[PDB]
RNA sequence: GCCAGCGAAGUGAGUUCAAUGGCUGAGGUGAGGUACCCCGCAGGGGACCUCAUAACCCAAUUCAGACUACUCUCCUCCGCCCAUU
């Protein structure tokens, strides 16, 4: 039962990153994750060192559980809109294999299909800025939820409008009368040091969205686990997993 | 793979009726989306507005059907006593009155439409008593029987 | 549907007992004494200005409890800590800090039986025999294995023994924070301290939080009457609402203002002008509190002004089995808690406070 | 409406309360005429025989028009 | 004085939800009041529930001005409608902040020792 | 099934009185009885003959449901603050004898006790308006309920002031805790000529309130009924 | 190989801009508990209290049959490994 993990979607300098690390390790959050954003304009793809996590953190991090540190891991989040700019996304299957959990981020129902069917993603980002009415079909959830696929159902509407608290628990409603609420797991995008709530809070959020009345708890650490541990079978191979053991 | 609705009913009962000349689609979607903000929060004013739709409506005669959810019928059908203050150029003051809640089915909810007419007509013989009305009920009888 | 849930109840359960001290079928001993953790005891007696000086040396003497930093489990299954400590008394093992429905979560029993709560990761590659404990959907994320170490003591070279004891020294290594603490019942006195000197033991002593309340608005109480006469005594569960705010300084009038606090006092009610608090704060041995309960039971031998005292534990958020048999979960709250209302004519309350996921024995 | 001698006690009844009920204009015309009655008696003995009694009972025929206003 | 034994077992009795309140700010001009902090409560409501459930019965208990924790309760309709309308920071002047629950318990008496750290070393 | 019982606080004039005749005739209402505000500042006396509805009206009410003739009844409102004017419905009780349902307005919880054990009315009228204090004790409420005596919750939040739409929604919730919904009616006062709802919208309003998922269409039907069953015999 | 239909009111659900598996309370069965009662063979029954009752899925003219997606459950047939004698 691996509690409490996130999808934080911020760089622009390590004086507030690290302050994303520190806080999410004061209330409950074991493993943080930090998403990269790749858009369709500028084509541009920073895969190479991107973050150096041990060279450029200090060494200790710190959380009120089991004292563990943090499994930091670098997470691939692309703004998807033409199926012109998806090709060079089915070609990092073999070019650059890292960013272990890829998300990804649709916006046409002929471009959602086949990210769920044929696209080899880890989850799929499902949000709604800026009035974008979006159909939610039935075929192209009930395979992802067999396949193993996830929703990152990200919240953050109260950074800068009221009225973003429509868009979201609109487009939520929408997926739960169709989704059934299998698999759909929620984190907050953060990129100022107070937007993140204790995951004992986060978890009516969810019930908010209604999704169960005890999966919802289970939605930030059942299903977190199943989603990250579908990152880790698209990483090496699918079937067997070869480790290097140098004591 | 389908959806079920529900569809209510609602009356404007009011004197002056230049009030009701002044009905359209753009605004009856902007009065009632917005009364949900007012007496809710933005909870019910997107779980109401992604199956919310207007299907029915006649300014003369004044009836108002509306889309809603299984879900989320409870909100709309409680938020239609606090619609007041329908501001325009002039100065209104309806209000919406329910008949009976729907569950689906348009067929037998445009058959309570017409018996709730056909009452209408017959309680309006006696009490109002004019010659020149009576026989514009004569010729609703008339056109009723040819249908 | 998505209406209902939002407004509709978590669960929770009370259960109110009435008795006698002078019964011989009474269970007040047998519930305290196989009552496995706790970490809150606090007791109140009204009008006590001045504290018999015998109750203020039990107060100073309820610990210790010891802490031991990265203690791994096959220490405890040794057969040299069983013939120590779990052969000549009762030793106790709680992993700090690590919750029931997070992570892996190890506790011990006085008679001999390691119950510990693991995870998928663990429970997996300990390959230890255990089964479900609730229920999460489809994917059952948390197991439970109980290993008596009492049966085991009997055939050490048993195949049972040398299958738990491999599965932990070179199969799989874990590592915890326990609360430690022993009850001194045996012939051979052995401090821990000697034990334990290779790993860091720091022996804790318990915060002790002395008070006095004045002006405290007491209810009217009939202890053959829980469900509470109209205008004249009060109902049990009354007084458990309003038990929990004397404790949390909490002691208001009604002030019609911006800031209008609704809590009003249980009545019919008795202004009582003095009131005393006391908060015992650290692991606490439940053979203590029946040294305790008896001395309560024992301070109406004099005829006192106070109608009634009161005696209550709260135990952990995080205690895998209490109750011998009830495995208490986390679902958004719900902790496990008893009472004692004694009264002067040697009856008493039992309000027993049930979780989220909880049951309750008699 | 039909009905028999029993039957017209209150098949009227219901006639004259729809005046009031249905409130609009309907005009009430009523016929009157014979309906037959057979009836048959036979008891279980083998030398009898059934005697066929002749009876007449009366009928209305209540009839509420829809006539315009 | 008598001598007699009886067994109750209630099934949800309590009807009501306590709370620990817990208050986190970026600047240090905490300029708040208790009858502020009930300001703060009935508007965060009303932007997410609105108007009806902005005056659900809830009360301000044991505050303080330098710690910033008190102590709500609402009723089992109103304890998922707090947690909510308070994720999302219903700030009073314009400056950002954050609510963050430290305990949840329906009795006081569940409430006061601790449920977060259980032990503090 | 006697549904859409109400009562209407309403004089100002016999133009604005039956433009509220003719709107509940129009919607649901069968029984429409008309309030009267009676206080300690004036002290006034008008039972014999206060409005007489059957010699004003033109002697047809008719609705578009069932279409029945409408029982109009007349009913009083006591507003009372202090004990000495409690006395005073203790001695019009064998003066006058009319005013069939009898509801008074407590304001005190020392006097709301003797008004649900001594004091013979029929309902009680609780409106909390403007920062009214007045808390709910549950030993008063448990004997007013076998009794028989009922509780009125008069409404009108949506057009006069919104301050006012929280006063009602809140000390509402503060007596569903205890009263349970044994005998429960919610009536609305009504002095412009539309501050009327119609009658299957009570039983949103009602659950509005809360108090059931079900019982609260049988607060303006089932309730209602009870108040003109009780009071009958208390004339007679 | 080829050849045969009837626009006419109203399906123990009968919708067609496509109704209906509701809530509460008390049981059944499947786990757990008793300071309770009766029968007297250590035993058994009753009473009371807590909890599970689902997943797959949706009528569109109907029925029989094959195929496929299934587990709160019951019946039949067995396998592997652990432990015991």
């Amino acid at each position: 039962a691996v509690f409490a993990d996130l999808d934080l979607r911020a760089g622009s300098d390590l004086k507030a990153l690290r302050g994303l690390v520190e806080t999410a390790a004061h209330l409950g959050y074991s493993v943080v994750a930090i998403n990269h954003i790749v858009d369709f304009k500028e084509k541009k793809q920073e895969i190479e060192k991107p973050v150096a996590v041990s060279e450029l953190f200090t060494t200790l991090p710190i959380v009120q559980g089991k004292s563990r540190p943090i499994k930091i891991l670098t997470r691939l989040t692309i703004i998807v809109s033409d199926p012109s700019h998806c090709n060079v996304l089915r070609a990092t299957s073999s070019r650059a294999r890292l960013y272990d959990v890829v998300a990804v981020f649709p916006k046409t129902e002929k471009l959602f299909h086949i990210a769920c069917t044929h696209l080899d993603v880890d989850l799929v980002c499902i949000t709604v800025t800026e009035k974008l009415p979006f159909y939610f079909k039935r075929p192209p959830i009930n395979v992802a939820i067999d396949r193993g696929l996830a929703f990152e159902l990200v919240y953050s509407p109260a950074i800068k409008d009221s009225t973003m608290r429509r868009y979201t628990i609109s487009s939520a409603l929408n997926l739960m009368q169709i989704c059934k609420g299998k698999n759909v797991i929620i984190s907050s995008a953060a990129e100022r040091p107070l937007e993140i709530r204790g995951p004992y809070d986060v978890a009516n959020l969810g019930l908010l969205f209604g999704l169960s009345e005890s999966d919802a708890k289970a939605a930030v650490s059942t299903n977190c686990r199943a989603a990250l541990l579908h990152g880790e079978t698209r990483k090496t191979a699918f079937g067997i997993i070869s480790t290097v053991k140098k004591p | 793979v389908r959806f079920k609705h529900r569809y209510l009913l609602c009356e404007l009962v009011s004197d002056d009726p230049r009030c009701r000349l002044s009905l359209d689609d753009r605004v009856l979607s902007s009065l009632v989306r917005d009364t949900i903000a007012r007496v809710h929060g933005t909870f019910g004013a997107a779980a109401c507005s992604i199956g919310f739709a207007v299907r029915y409506l006649n300014a003369y005669t004044g009836i108002v059907l509306l889309r809603c959810r299984k879900e989320f019928y409870q909100l709309v059908w409680s938020a239609l006593p606090f619609i007041t203050y329908l501001e325009n150029k002039g100065h209104r003051y309806p209000c919406f009155f329910n008949t009976l809640h729907v569950g689906g089915t348009i067929r037998t909810c445009q058959k309570f439409l017409i018996q709730y007419n056909r009452r209408q007509l017959l309680i309006l013989l006696q009490n109002c008593t004019d010659e020149g009305e009576r026989e514009a009920i004569q010729k609703s009888v008339t056109r009723s029987c040819l249908l | 549907a998505t209406l209902r849930r939002l407004r509709e109840a978590p669960r929770h359960l009370l259960v109110c007992e009435k008795s006698n001290f002078g019964n011989h079928k009474s269970r007040h001993r047998h519930l305290v004494q196989t009552h496995y953790y706790n970490y809150r005891v606090s007791f109140l007696i009204p009008e006590c200005g001045i504290l018999s000086e015998e109750l203020k040396n039990l107060v100073m003497n309820t610990g210790p409890y010891y802490f031991v930093k990265n203690l791994p489990l096959h220490e405890l299954i040794t057969p040299e800590f069983i013939s120590t400590f779990i052969k000549k008394g009762s030793c106790y093992a709680l992993t700090y800090n690590t919750h029931i429905d997070e992570d892996n979560t190890v506790a011990l029993l006085p008679n001999g039986k390691l119950i510990l709560s693991l995870d998928k990761d663990t429970y997996e590659e300990t390959g230890l025999q255990g089964h479900p404990s609730q229920f999460s959907g489809r994917k059952i994320m948390k197991f439970i294995v109980s290993i008596d170490l009492m049966e085991l003591s009997l055939n050490l070279d048993s195949k049972k023994y040398e299958r738990i004891s491999w599965s932990f020294k070179e199969k799989k290594p874990l590592k915890f924070d326990f609360l430690l603490a022993w009850h001194k019942t045996g012939s051979e006195e052995s401090t821990m301290m000697s034990y334990f000197s290779k790993y860091q033991i720091q022996e804790h002593q318990p915060k002790v939080a002395l008070s006095t309340l004045r002006d405290l608005q007491c209810p009217v109480l009939q202890s053959s009457e829980l469900e509470g006469t109209p205008e004249v005594s009060c109902r049990a569960l009354e007084l458990f609402d309003w038990l929990g705010a004397v404790f949390s300084n909490v002691d208001l009038n009604n002030e019609p203002n911006n800031f209008i606090s609704t809590y009003c006092c249980p009545e019919p009610s008795t202004v009582v002008a003095k009131a005393y608090l006391c908060t015992i704060t650290g692991f606490i041995l439940p053979e203590k509190i029946c040294l305790l309960l008896e001395h309560l039971c024992h301070y109406f031998d004099e005829p006192k002004l106070a109608p009634w005292v009161t005696l209550s534990v709260q135990g952990f958020a995080d205690s895998p089995v209490s109750w011998e048999k009830n495995e208490h979960g986390f679902r958004k709250g719900g902790e496990h808690l008893y009472n004692f209302v004694i009264f002067n004519n040697q009856d008493y309350w039992l309000q027993m406070a049930v979780g989220a996921n909880d049951h309750c024995p008699p | 409406i039909h009905g028999l001698g029993l039957a017209i006690n209150r098949a009227i009844n219901i006639a004259l309360q729809l005046q009031a009920g249905s409130f609009g204009s309907l005009q009430v015309a009523a016929n009157t005429s014979t309906v037959e009655l057979v009836d048959e008696l036979e008891p279980e003995t083998d030398t009898r025989e059934p005697l066929t009694r002749i009876r007449n009972n009366s009928a209305i025929h209540i009839r509420v028009f829809r006539v315009t206003p | 004085p008598a001598a007699t034994y009886e067994r109750v077992v209630y099934k949800n009795p309590s009807e009501y939800h306590y709370m620990k309140v817990c208050l986190e700010f970026q600047d240090c001009g905490v300029g708040l009041n208790a009858a502020q902090f009930k300001q703060l409560l009935i508007s965060a409501v009303k932007d997410l529930f609105g108007e009806v459930d902005a005056a659900l019965p809830l009360d301000i208990l044991t505050y303080e001005e330098k710690t910033l924790s008190a102590i709500l309760r609402i009723c089992s309709s109103g304890l998922v409608k707090l947690w909510s309308s308070l994720t999302l920071l219903g700030s009073y002047k314009g400056k950002k902040c954050a609510f963050r629950v430290i305990q949840v318990s329906p009795f006081l008496l569940a409430l006061s020792g601790n449920s977060r750290e259980l032990v503090l070393d």
